[PDB]
RNA sequence: GCUAAACCUAGCCCCAAACCCACUCCACCUUACUACCAGACAACCUUAGCCAAACCAUUUACCCAAAUAAAGUAUAGGCGAUAG
RNA sequence: CCUAUACCUUCUGCAUAAUGAAUUAACUAGAAAUAACUUUGCAAGGAGAGCCAAAGCUAAGACCCCCGAAACCAGACGAGCUACCUAAGAACAGCUAAAAGAGCACACCCGUCUAUGUAGCAAAAUAGUGGGAAGAUUUAUAGGUAGAGGCGACAAACCUACCGAGCCUGGUGAUAGCUGGUUGUCCAAGAUAGAAUCUUAGUUCAACUUUAAAUUUGCCCACAGAACCCUCUAAAUCCCCUUGUAAAUUUAACUGUUAGUCCAAAGAGGAACAGCUCUUUGGACACUAGGAAAAAACCUUGUAGAGAGAGUAAAAAAUUUAACACCCAUAGUAG
RNA sequence: CAUCACCUCUAGCAUCACCAGUAUUAGAGGCACCGCCUGCUGGCUCCACGAGGGUUCAGCUGUCUCUUACUUUUAACCAGUGAAAUUGACCUGCCCGUGAAGAGGCGGGCAUAACACAGCAAGACGAGAAGACCCUAUGGAGCUUUAAUUUAUUAAUGCAAACAGAAACCUGCAUUAAAAAUUUCGGUUGGGGCGACCUCGGAGCAGAACCCAACCUCCGAGCAGUACAUGCUAAGACUUCACCAGUCAAAGCGAACACUCAAUUGAUCCAAUAACUUGACCAACGGAACAAGUUACCCUAGGGACAGCGCAAUCCUAUUCUAGAGUCCAUAUCAACAAUAGGGUUUACGACCUCGUUGGAUCAGGACAUCCCGAUGGUGCAGCCGCUAUUAAAGGUUCGUUUGUUCAACGAUUAAAGUCCUACGUGAUCUGAGUUCAGACCGGAGUAAUCCAGGUC
């Protein structure tokens, strides 16, 4: 007899939402959504925005890191011509890094 | 629930008095680690002095 | 509390085992209530040569080496590369706690010397694939790895809690390089599935089915088989022993050997289970097996063990005051 | 139209002020209110508990001699309730 | 004639045959702090020493009930009833018997069975029938033992007609998460996520609800967007510019509510068609009226008054079932 | 219960009980004489005796078959006196239906001038009080103890103190024991017994944002390993629906060139320590510093409770199916696997054990699915008896012996000794048992108090 409750894990910021640096985008048990452009990943597969901007969800080609033996062993057994796709979440920056302002006339 | 590991205290050999607690196997000789000492802001040798508790 | 499980276990044994052993039961009962002698199994991966010298200083003697030279004197052999040190007959001396060596692994393991015989009776050979059912907590599992004759091993025990204890034992003793590969496979699944998952896969199969452990039952108060909640499991315990042994028998390839081991003195769980599996295979799967004679095996280890010579098929090692090893029952049956 | 219904005093409450009473005759600690015989008898010693702590077991406010203020502060306390 | 199922209280729901009330008159139940708000005074100061102050400070107004245990303790009062004891007394025919805890049998004591009685003659009696009746008997008088106790041929008996611990007074307006009650008028807003708990008869927090204030977005929602698995598969949900609309968030101050019930739908409980129990979505009910016969949960319909006007909404069960052939037939043969 | 008799245990002594006594005594107890038997304490027999509990011969009788007559009290009426429980208001009908499910009040029908008096006891879940039944309270009390907390008190000792050529008493402080004192019985699983359970993670489990199915079914966790910058700081967010707690994290300093792992954990106070830091199967896992059992002697405050719901499973009844029994032969009868209707009952989890109103007397009402009497088909119906089916509720349906989850068995009869329903039909008409009780034993349980649907009074 074991009693447990839901972990309240899922999407925190949907498509088109404006996020700031550090805002958590999604919390996952497993990599349902993969980090994209300007999106970091925490220890618990938590996705947080590394930049301030708009969250976008796209489908991108999944090319695993060569060191990951399990994922490399999967693509090597795929039929030739097959391509893996996975859902990536990106943050499109809204503001520039900075602007040049006149400070003196020397 | 046999106590395989014990909690020991490592005392810095730099004389600053900085010490930290680490977990080590009971059936093992006294540890001599190379840990960072904030007082001298560098890694210094540490020596086990007293066992705190049995984990 | 309430009714002690120790007394309930002793009451059940006293009625059953008095008839089976007759006048030997009082001698067995004292040994069962007394602490069993611990044998020292030297870790071959560690400084085995140095530890062997160290143990001899503690008056320990390698009975396995002595038994090796007795094969030619009396006139399948046995699993080689096993070194177990025990004290003299009637010596109550206990070994010191094990210590890690210079290689980072424990130098030796303390275990019942009667539990090595199923490994010895297995007759392990180099290049074989070994299946152990109920391998956890690793009393027999470690001995197989000490031999180094098993390229691939499958250690399966139903209880994950026991399995977790086995892995820690393997990590502390067996170097990670051997465990790194697929050589040692550790799973937590029902052994009855092994008769269908992998048939004829292994050449040597060791099946130590769960049973009422006389040594543990009379002393341990936790998870005793004789408590009221466990009565249903005890009633269906003989059924499990017949099914688990049959699965192990089907798992081996023809021409291979399967050793059935049980830590109890109950005839209903030592000889009847062996006969039940043989009949079960022929009736349902039409499989015929031959039980080998262990009398030659007994005569070599008579010096360091006490044996009961009224067994239909297997060999039973009974505890005694001078030789406290046991109780252990093992039967070697090969598949044809 | 019967039963009834209505009434305004008797006195009382809280303060202030000031420190109160008890021999007319007879009887009255023996069975009190009983005129009238050898006694030897003599007083002093922490309150507790309910209740609160949501049980309870340490603990839990009770004028101690100037209103106010210091101050519910320093302190005390299963460092809890609360006390101060 | 037509229409209309008393009131209060307690429960999801009371005409309920659940609780309380014969009726009348009188009496009988919301006491207060910090903070906040409101209205004056003065103002970087306020206040009739002390105290607060980064617009405060001072004063006022405005919020916190009633009855009821079994108990516990302290100090008194009780053995004129009763339990036992002490002192000194009394009583017991007749007969059979014998120097009797003998028999029969009056007085006397007790109370076995039955009946009467049941607010009675009686808070234990009456009539008859019974046990004992020279003894461990019965009984009058005075004295003793007192409640953390006494006394007891132990029945947890008796100790002044409620003794598993007397009664009285005091602590005491004991306490009760429990029961019951809670008194003028009118209007307004107003119901069902949970967590923890010696906890599920309670309370605290959140949610919901209310008031005041501040601010600007709130709801509805076009695309776009939200996972692979164990092979596949639902109604949908989240997000959400327009648009339709008028709310929402925040600040301040608190109280109250919570197993709700039934209906529709999808499910859950060892792979349980109904029923029981428990989740989820929605509705209704605990708010009105009309209609389904009467009717909390179905249907119609909600914003409140008067009318001896009008147009409508839902709204009335269908169904009655079994005739039937006419004629003829030799044979290779019992293949 | 006590009781002689027997038996056990304790005590070698005086000026208030024992006792003005001295082991042939006194006290504390067991058992219940005696007699027999026995061990080194136990079992039978037996005289009388008993308002004890059963059984029986004979007699006796209105106890009964089967009641009747009379008298007295009561009664009713006349005169005098004159209560009490009770009472929301009542202008207080019946039958079906409906309904917090048992209607005088609601719906549909029927009935209906108004009033006393005397009877009756079906209803008004009639009235009063007591009690049963569980349940609840961080409500009480009695009792018991190897519940927890204590030795103040008392006794016996020790050392100190004191005397002191030595000894005691007293006092202080320790140590045992006795006898008492205060306090409590954590929740979940119809109850009890036996066991399990309480926190965290995952699945069946809400198919697609999140959350959500308790109970239930099943498997886990209370670790370990690698590091030793597993250093220090700091934007923005997540959050197990509160809080507590928990989670992620850019940049920066400093170094190098936010460890793995589903869970793998515990607050405050307090204790230890120079500091750092550490400490609970506080597992009843938001945790009280430390407290059991029992009550049938119970108490208080409250709550709940024959009747009612049940198209799946199961059972019964009647049809359908037409396999099969019946020599042949489905259908004289009987009938398998099943199906369709009516009725009863069981049911969400310990794939454990057990346990939670009914007869009789009187009076009956009603149903028909008919036991008897009647009528009519079929028959493997010659006739008498039978079997089966349709129709029929006008009438009837006995008396006894044991025994009784109060029912069967047996005996003798009868045309038959019907099945049910009616709040066991019916206890303000009566009565027995049970629910079960205040006393008491026997058996079994418990250290005891006490308990047991067990046996009995
Ligand atoms: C008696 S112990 C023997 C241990 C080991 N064989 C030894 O001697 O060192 C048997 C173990 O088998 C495991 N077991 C029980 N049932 C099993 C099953 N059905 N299949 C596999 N293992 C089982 C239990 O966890 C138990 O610890
Ligand atoms: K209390
Ligand atoms: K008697
Ligand atoms: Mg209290
Ligand atoms: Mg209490
Ligand atoms: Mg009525
Ligand atoms: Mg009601
Ligand atoms: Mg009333
Ligand atoms: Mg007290
Ligand atoms: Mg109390
Ligand atoms: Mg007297
Ligand atoms: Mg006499
Ligand atoms: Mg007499
Ligand atoms: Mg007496
Ligand atoms: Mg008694
Ligand atoms: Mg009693
Ligand atoms: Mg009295
Ligand atoms: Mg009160
Ligand atoms: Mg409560
Ligand atoms: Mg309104
Ligand atoms: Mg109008
Ligand atoms: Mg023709
Ligand atoms: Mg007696
Ligand atoms: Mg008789
Ligand atoms: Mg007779
Ligand atoms: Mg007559
Ligand atoms: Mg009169
Ligand atoms: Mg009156
Ligand atoms: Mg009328
Ligand atoms: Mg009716
Ligand atoms: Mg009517
Ligand atoms: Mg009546
Ligand atoms: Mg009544
Ligand atoms: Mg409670
Ligand atoms: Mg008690
Ligand atoms: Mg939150
Ligand atoms: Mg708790
Ligand atoms: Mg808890
Ligand atoms: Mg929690
Ligand atoms: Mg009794
Ligand atoms: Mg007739
Ligand atoms: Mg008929
Ligand atoms: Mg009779
Ligand atoms: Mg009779
Ligand atoms: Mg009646």
């Amino acid at each position: 007899g074991g009693k447990s409750s839901g972990r309240r894990q899922g999407i925190k910021k949907m498509e088109g939402h404006y996020v700031h640096a550090g805002n958590i985008i999604a919390t996952q048990r497993h990599f349902r959504w993969h980090p994209g452009a300007h999106v970091g990943v925490g220890k618990n597969k938590c996705l947080y925005a590394l930049e301030e901007g708009i969250v976008r969800y796209t489908k991108e080609v999944y090319v695993p890191h060569p060191r990951n033996t399990e994922a490399v062993d999967l693509i090597t057994r795929l039929p030739k011509g097959a391509v893996l796709y996975k859902t990536f979440v990106h943050v499109v920056p809204a503001k520039p890094e900075g602007t040049f302002k006149l400070v003196a006339m020397l | 629930s046999k106590s395989k590991n014990i909690l020991v205290r490592m005392v810095s050999e730099a004389g600053t008095g900085f010490c930290f607690n680490t977990k080590r196997n009971r059936l093992r000789e006294k540890l001599t680690l190379l840990h960072y000492d904030p007082v001298v802001k560098q890694r210094v040798l540490f020596v086990e002095k007293k066992k705190i508790r049995s984990l | 509390p309430k009714f002690p499980a120790v007394r309930l276990a002793l009451q059940n044994f006293d009625m059953t085992y008095s008839v089976q052993f007759g006048d030997l039961w009082p001698s067995i009962r004292v040994s069962l209530l007394s602490e069993q002698k611990y044998g020292a199994l030297v870790n071959n991966f560690a400084a085995w040569d140095h530890v062997s010298a160290k143990l001899e200083q503690l008056s320990a003697k390698d009975f396995v080496n002595e038994a090796i030279s007795h094969w030619e004197l009396q006139s399948w052999a046995c699993s080689p590369n096993l070194r177990c040190f025990t004290f003299d007959r009637g010596d109550i001396s206990r070994f010191p706690p094990a210590r890690p060596g210079s290689l980072g692994v424990m130098e030796y393991y303390l275990m019942d010397a009667a539990s090595l015989l199923p490994v010895l009776a297995l007759g392990l050979q180099p290049g074989d694939i070994v299946l152990d059912l109920c391998a956890a907590p690793g009393g027999k599992t470690l001995a197989l790895l000490q031999t180094g004759c098993c390229r691939n091993l499958a250690a399966n025990d139903l209880s994950p809690s026991r399995i977790a204890r086995l892995q820690k034992i393997l990590h502390s003793y067996v170097p990670e390089e051997i465990r790194d590969g697929n050589q040692v496979r550790v799973t937590s699944w029902d052994g009855r599935k092994w008769g269908e998952l992998e048939g004829d896969t292994y050449d040597r199969v060791l099946v130590d089915v769960p049973c009422t452990t006389d040594r543990h039952s009379l002393h341990e108060e936790e998870n005793n088989i004789f408590k009221r909640s466990r009565k249903k499991e005890r009633q269906i315990l003989p059924v499990l022993q017949v099914q688990l042994l049959a699965a192990g028998l089907l798992a081996t390839k023809p021409g291979g050997h399967v050793v059935y081991s049980t830590c109890s003195l109950s005839h209903l769980q030592n000889e009847y289970v062996v006969q039940g599996a043989i009949e079960l295979l022929a009736n349902q799967y039409s499989i015929q097996v031959q039980v080998e004679d262990l009398t030659h095996f007994r005569r070599v280890f008579m010096d360091t063990f006490c044996f009961f010579s009224s067994c239909q098929v297997g060999e039973l090692v009974i505890p005694n005051l001078m030789a406290n090893f046991g109780p252990m029952y093992f039967c070697k049956m090969r598949r044809l």
